[PDB]
């Protein structure tokens, strides 16, 4: 649980997936 | 998933496939919330109108997958079920209110680049992020159109819809344990879950702590990707007290 | 439609 929601191939490497920015841009 | 795209490798490491042992087939999606607990929709396990009432021994969960049909040797992990728990007030008679179930695995699954749990929301994350217009992400191996099947996991981002619009789209009684998501006809963009996606996760990436949270469970829709219809999702936060009670007791 | 899984899981 302490490490939940942090993906090894993305957040843990500071790599972004191809569409997560679409989500961020909607959080106005 | 209709009008989605292929997932990236490791994009949804909490995604779980519910798999029928015999005949061998996809039943539903699901999600990994710890090394021994998997979250899904209750209707994936119990739906008397369709003579559906699975027991533990009928099912397997497959974790770490990308390909729908392949056995992904050295990547996926297959787990047997110790026990199924369905919300005691799940309403299969009327509207799938409280459409939630937990599955405890017989042995803990080892985490990897491909296998990692999603977070469940606290009250504040839910209040902040469950707002009309805010987008979440739905993933699954279900059909690509209502009337066909994907090679690999599909992903689509969809906006949460205002509750009055959700209610006015359907004759089904909508409850506070549900929310709906999808584009409106005038928005142009499209997308939806479809048959085989139910029980999988609707996730949002918190902009406060950069973690993924499971806000919904793919629950029901009338058709797939129809104009003026929306997909309905179990409101995970609203059912958190039951989730916690189950994990604490068992 | 699906590739057979290892017998150990069945
Ligand atoms: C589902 O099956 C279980 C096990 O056979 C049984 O205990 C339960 O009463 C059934 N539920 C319904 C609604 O038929
Ligand atoms: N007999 C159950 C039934 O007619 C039903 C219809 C729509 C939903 Br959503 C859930 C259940
Ligand atoms: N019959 C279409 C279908 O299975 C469906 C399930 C869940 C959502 Br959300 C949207 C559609
Ligand atoms: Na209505
Ligand atoms: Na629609």
């Amino acid at each position: 649980e302490a490490d939940c929601g942090l993906r090894p191939l993305f957040e843990k490497k500071s790599l972004e997936d191809k569409t997560e920015r679409e989500l961020l841009e909607s959080y106005i | 998933i209709v009008e989605g795209s292929d997932a990236e490798i490791g994009m949804s490491p909490w995604q779980v496939m519910l798999f029928r042992k015999s005949p061998q087939e996809l039943l539903c999606g699901a999600s990994l919330i710890s090394d021994r607990w998997v979250l899904t929709a209750a209707h994936c396990l119990l739906y008397p109108p369709w003579d559906k009432n699975f027991t533990e021994n009928d099912l397997l969960v497959r974790i770490g997958k990308h390909s729908r049909t392949r056995y992904e040797r050295n990547i996926e992990k297959i787990s047997m079920l110790e026990k199924i728990y369905i919300h005691p007030r799940y309403n299969w008679r009327e509207n799938l209110d409280r459409d939630i179930a937990l599955m405890k695995l017989k042995k803990p699954v080892a985490f990897s680049d491909y296998i990692h749990p999603v977070c469940l929301p606290d009250r504040e994350t839910a209040a902040s992020l469950l707002q009309a217009g805010y987008k979440g992400r739905v993933t699954g191996w279900g059909n690509l159109k209502e009337t066909g099947q994907p090679s690999v996991l599909q992903v689509v981002n969809l906006p949460i819809v205002e509750r009055p619009v959700c209610k006015d789209s359907t004759r089904i009684r909508i409850t506070d344990n549900m929310f709906c998501a999808g584009y409106k006809p005038d928005e142009g963009k499209r997308g939806d879950a479809c048959e085989g996606d139910s029980g999988g996760p609707f996730v949002m990436k918190s902009p406060f702590n950069n973690r993924w949270y499971q806000m919904g469970i793919v629950s029901w829709g009338e058709g797939c990707d129809r104009d003026g219809k929306y997909g309905f999702y179990t409101h995970v936060f609203r059912l958190k007290k039951w989730i916690q009670k189950v994990i604490d007791q068992f | 439609d699906f590739e057979e899984i290892p017998e150990e899981y069945l």
